[PDB]
């Protein structure tokens, strides 16, 4: 029997077959809910205006177990078309989830769904699997938060994670604020999802920020027009690179803590002396918010700066990175040698939610 | 007898040499056809 694999992101989730190179579905982690049933992902902000939407996920973390469960139950029913009663589930949770949603987590998938097996792995250390590694730290920014996982023969270095509250969300919500002032009104939750498209396709990253916005202030060869549903096509200039660069400045957006290449060094820095050289040397990016073209070579450029001068700096970042950590799972899953792994249901009603540990 | 099976299980993600294009290109196939349940 094939196995399942569910990824839990805040902005999406993203879910499929133990096997595939790829997800199979793919939609928004939200819940919508009229006072009279309940709508799931897409369903839901189509009618805004009846519905109030709620997402159960909030910076990797679960918040709304209620709203959760159905997100799960939608999941398995309505997108992968699927009974979960016969085949294993891996989730996923984020760096430093209480062990009590973990509980909780595996209390849901066997008592709701009846789920024959299980096991959780968090989301950077499966991105780390994607790319055949088990040491390196991992850069693992998505809609909702950004992360910075030092892992070491498996397990993460909790004490050394850093993480930043910025990611998807934020860039967007900046790339409405830069547009806003060149002319052009990006207000409403209808406009956004347009800025966000914009963001998407045309949005880079520089590797010299100050080079480029002089480059942009004497020539328009860095140009993109768009076109917002209405027919007009736009002109976009220094925005296509001052957006992804609140991710390195996060003093952009009125934020004292430090960059992404910042939180990298400092993150290996608190880590053991006798791996650093291993997580410069195996520095891997995940989640969607990575997937701005060059931000490689930057954050090769800022981290060479920081590290010692003679350090070994190698960035992995895949083109799927967006769904690396997916894949991760899809990965583990498969692997002959994990099923062992599997937490049994056998197991749990003779040990109770504490057993996932 | 878990670190031996937690080893055993690392060992094989540590001999994985990843494809990226089977990925990027069933990636690419499965966003091409969600991208078309957009009828209206
Ligand atoms: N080419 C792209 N360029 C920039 N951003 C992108 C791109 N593709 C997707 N995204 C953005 O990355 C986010 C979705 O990626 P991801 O699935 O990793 O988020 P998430 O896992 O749901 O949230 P979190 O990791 O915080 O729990 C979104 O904010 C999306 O707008
Ligand atoms: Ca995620």
């Amino acid at each position: 029997t094939t196995a399942l694999v569910c990824d839990n992101g805040s902005g999406l989730v993203k879910a499929g077959f133990a096997g595939d190179d790829a997800p199979r579905a793919v939609f928004p982690s939200i819940v919508g809910r009229p006072r009279h049933d309940s709508y799931v992902g897409d369903e839901a902000q189509s009618k805004r205006g009846i519905l109030t939407l709620k997402y159960p996920i909030e910076h990797g973390i679960i918040t709304n177990w209620d709203d959760m469960e159905k997100i799960w139950h939608h999941t398995f029913y309505n997108e992968l078309r699927v009974a979960p009663e016969e085949h294993p589930t891996l989730l996923t949770e984020a760096p430093l989830n209480p062990k009590a949603n973990r509980e909780k987590m595996t209390q849901i998938m066997f008592e709701t769904f009846n789920v024959p097996a299980m096991y959780v792995a968090i989301q950077a250390v499966l991105s780390l699997y994607a790319s055949g590694r088990t040491t390196g730290i991992v850069l693992d920014s998505g809609d909702g938060v950004t992360h910075n996982v030092p892992i070491y023969e498996g397990y993460a270095l909790p004490h050394a994670i850093m993480r930043l509250d910025l990611a998807g969300r934020d860039l967007t919500d900046y790339l409405m604020k830069i547009l806003t002032e060149r002319g052009y009104s990006f207000v409403t939750t209808a406009e956004r999802e347009i800025v966000r498209d914009i963001k998407e396709k045309l949005c880079y990253v520089a590797l010299d920020f100050e080079n480029e916005m002089a480059t942009a202030a004497s020539s328009s060869s860095l140009e993109k027009s768009y076109e917002l549903p209405d027919g007009q096509v736009i002109t976009i200039g220094n925005e296509r690179f001052r957006c992804p660069e609140t991710l390195f400045q996060p003093s952009f957006i009125g934020m004292e803590s430090a960059g992404i290449h910042e939180t990298t060094y400092n993150s290996i820095m608190k880590c053991d002396i006798d791996i650093r050289k291993d997580l410069y040397a195996n520095n891997v990016m995940s989640g969607g918010t990575t997937m701005y073209p060059g931000i490689a070579d930057r954050m090769q450029k800022e981290i060479t700066a920081l590290a010692p001068s003679t350090m070994k700096i190698k960035i992995i970042a895949p083109p799927e990175r967006k769904y690396s950590v997916w894949i991760g799972g899809s990965i583990l899953a498969s692997l002959s040698t994990f099923q062992q792994m599997w937490i049994t249901k056998q197991e749990y009603d003779e040990a109770g939610p504490s057993i996932v540990h | 007898t878990f670190n031996q099976v937690r080893e055993q299980v690392m060992v094989a993600v540590q001999s994985l040499n990843p494809d990226h294009d089977s990925r990027v290109e069933a990636i690419d196939k499965a966003e091409k056809m969600w991208e078309m349940e957009r009828k209206l």
